[PDB]
């Protein structure tokens, strides 16, 4: 899982 | 044992 | 007409009054397990006469069986229990970390990382040896200073609830020690499963998907913040949020220490925090979805 | 109106919210509770030496797992010590009491040592060869071997040897006893006289036999003992003990029950006949000091 | 005049927040329970019934939508 900039 |  | 779908809206007293009952539930559940709790699960786990450096020497010294060994890699590393697969392609992998029936909590703090926690192995029915390996994780440092004997291979397992199941494996790895906060280094990679340690997440495109790598990055635990996620809010770490120590980027791709979530298919809405927390490998079945069995095993590869 | 009823949905809110608020303690308290390993009841001792006797004198009181380095060995390893009141420490390097452990093993794996080690000794093994040669040979001082014998009666024999060394691998771990010193059962090492050949007791005693195993013939008969028998022993055409054999339940077994109508049982021919498998077995050494 | 409709809705609007919590202490507390399996002498043998909670979350929010 990732977290957007 | 023992082989004759 | 006023007051036209009033006492329709009074559902909220079935919903609150049953809820009021799914508490008293959970009191109950916890209270027994409390309880429970007052004598510890016990085993016997009977020293192999055969020793040796690591499994894979062991397996070279008649090491046949698969089950607890005790290794000491080095002089003057004391002598420790470890379970060795003599089994999976050739043998001679030494268990670094598995999962298999939750019955180990993953999400623990850097100390117990460090020094490593849960069950390298329990008795098999009747016989008076451990056979069977347990949930745990050998210890950051035991790891590390083993792929740093020299070269080193990884094979990470998993098993969907299906039966199915898939692999990754790793032609080199290498875990720093503590004072280089146990950075993971993974190459020649090969399987079925997805390479979401060296790719990312094959889902996610852009700075996104590199942002899942987990190849270069460092160890991190709830109550130690070294993933590559910069931010000054100390909510957002992601170890945190995802389940437990790991060498997480930013966050993960794979993430084999996470929470175990039984029957696999899992949702947000049940994340303690919303996120993935699952043992999750999204390569190969999406980051909803935590696999029944997962495992890292280890073994010198050659030169 | 109907708002007594807006009250009871926050009475009932307001409350099982709370308790949502204690649960988490609780759960929390619970979490604090199940992090702990399961306890193994399998330790090892803090104490070392170069052997059991060694790890006696030096103060140990209670039977169980020890790390012993003998003096030319390169490295420190797991044995089981048998300490008594008197203060005697046998290094033990053999055991059988159940069929558990299967003993039809390879060279290697007799050299280096197969089944598990308990505190309780009530585990079948064999330390490794290679660890036996050391601890025996290890320095000037002379070992004994003490061959303890068990049947299903609950009768115990015992056989005693002095000057016990075993050879380096180089010499297929020969075994070597300067001669026997009495024990009620018997010397079996010194052969025994089956009826046959009037060589039947000379080619059946083991005194300066060679270590033998399927994958390794080093036996006086023209054939394969060790494969035979399927076992690890010091064969000569063949033997008149053989406590590596075959476990056999009940201690009484035919020649027809055998793969080979060999008797490949756990014999002691000096105590019982070779159709007469013990029920247990003990192969232990110590400085020959020590008895007297 | 109408002292519950803003309330009744945000109190709705409130125990709907109640279920989603809920729902993840259900299964925080079921998946708790199990890592205690391998530490304690047994591990109370339970079933989470979360097949409900998503029949209660989807009634209420079908009644979240009258006003
Ligand atoms: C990487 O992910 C982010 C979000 O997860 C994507 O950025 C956009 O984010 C806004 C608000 O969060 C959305 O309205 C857009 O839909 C997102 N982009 C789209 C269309 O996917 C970002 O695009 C992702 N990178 C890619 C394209 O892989
Ligand atoms: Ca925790
Ligand atoms: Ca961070
Ligand atoms: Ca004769
Ligand atoms: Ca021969």
């Amino acid at each position: 899982m990732h977290r957007p900039y | 044992g023992h082989r004759p | 007409v006023n007051s036209n779908i009033p006492t329709n809206l009074r559902v909220l007293r079935s919903i609150l009054e049953n809820l009021r009952s799914k508490i008293q539930k959970l009191e109950s559940d916890v209270s027994a397990q409390m309880e429970y709790c007052r004598t510890p699960c016990t085993v016997s786990c009977n020293i192999p006469v055969v020793s040796g450096k690591e499994c894979e020497e062991i397996i070279r010294k008649g090491g046949e069986t698969s089950e607890m060994y005790l290794i000491q890699p080095d002089s003057s590393v004391k002598p420790y229990r470890v379970y060795c697969d003599m089994n999976t392609e050739n043998g001679g992998w030494t268990v670094i970390q598995n999962r298999q029936d939750g019955s180990v909590d993953f999400g623990r703090k850097w100390d117990p990382y460090k020094q490593g926690f849960g069950n390298v192995a329990t008795n098999t029915d009747g016989k008076n040896y451990c056979g069977l390996p347990g949930e745990y994780w050998l210890g950051n440092d035991k790891i590390s200073q083993l792929t740093r004997m020299g070269p080193t291979e990884l094979l990470i397992e998993m098993e969907d609830w299906k039966g199915d199941k898939v692999k990754a494996h790793y032609g080199g790895f290498t875990v720093q020690n503590e004072a280089n906060k146990y950075q993971i280094s993974v190459n020649k990679y090969r399987g079925t499963a997805g390479n979401a340690l060296m790719d990312g997440a094959s889902q996610l495109m852009g700075e996104n998907r590199t942002m899942t790598i987990h190849n270069g990055m460092f160890f991190s635990t709830y109550d130690r913040d070294n993933d590559g996620w910069l931010t000054s809010d100390p909510r957002k770490q992601c170890s945190k949020e995802d389940g437990g120590g790991w060498w997480y980027n930013r966050c993960h791709a794979a993430n084999p220490n996470g929470r175990y979530y039984w029957g696999g298919q899992y949702t947000w809405d049940m994340a303690k925090h919303g996120t993935d927390d699952g043992v999750v490998w999204m390569n190969w079945k999406g980051s909803w979805y935590s696999m029944r069995k997962m495992s890292m095993k280890i073994r010198p590869f050659f030169p | 109106t109907h708002d007594s009823s807006i009250r009871y949905l926050q009475e009932i809110y307001n409350s099982n919210n709370q308790k949502i608020v204690n649960l988490k303690e609780k759960v929390a308290q619970l979490e604090a509770q199940c992090q702990e390993p399961c306890k193994d009841t399998v330790q090892i001792h803090d104490i070392t030496g170069k052997d059991c006797q060694d790890i006696a004198n030096k103060g140990a009181k209670q039977s169980g797992l020890y790390f012993i380095k003998p003096l030319k060995a390169n490295q420190q390893f797991l044995v089981y010590c048998e300490i008594d009141g008197s203060g005697n420490g046998w290094t033990v390097f053999q055991k059988r009491l159940d069929g558990s452990v299967d003993f039809k093993k390879n060279w290697i794996q007799y050299k280096e040592g197969f089944g598990h080690l308990s505190p309780t000794g009530t585990t079948e093994f064999w330390l490794g060869n290679e660890k036996i040669h050391l601890i025996s040979t290890q320095s000037a001082i002379p070992y004994a071997l003490r061959v303890e014998l068990e049947d299903w009666n609950g009768r115990t024999s015992t056989a005693d040897y002095a000057m016990f060394k075993v050879g380096p691998e180089a010499d297929k771990y020969r075994l070597t006893y300067a001669y026997f010193a009495g024990g009620d059962a018997g010397d079996a090492f010194d052969g025994f006289d089956f009826g046959d050949d009037p060589s039947d007791k000379f080619f059946t005693s083991h005194n300066g036999m060679q270590f033998s195993t399927w994958d390794n013939d080093n036996d006086k008969f023209e054939g394969n003992c060790a494969e035979q028998d399927g076992s690890g022993w010091w064969m000569n055409k063949c033997h008149a003990g053989h406590l590596n054999g075959v476990y056999y339940q009940g201690g009484t077994y035919s020649k027809a029950s055998t793969p080979n109508g060999y008797d490949n049982g756990i014999i002691w021919a000096t105590w019982k006949t070779r159709w007469y498998s013990m029920k247990k077995t003990t192969m232990k050494i110590i400085p020959f000091n020590r008895l007297t | 005049v109408i002292e519950k409709v803003q309330h009744i809705q945000l109190l709705q609007k409130n125990v709907r927040a109640q279920l989603v919590d809920m729902k993840r202490l259900e299964v925080d507390i079921d998946i708790k329970i199990r890592s205690c399996r391998g530490s304690c002498s047994r591990a109370l043998a339970r079933e989470v019934d979360l097949k409900d909670y998503e029949d209660q979350q989807k009634q209420l929010e079908q009644v979240i939508a009258k006003d």
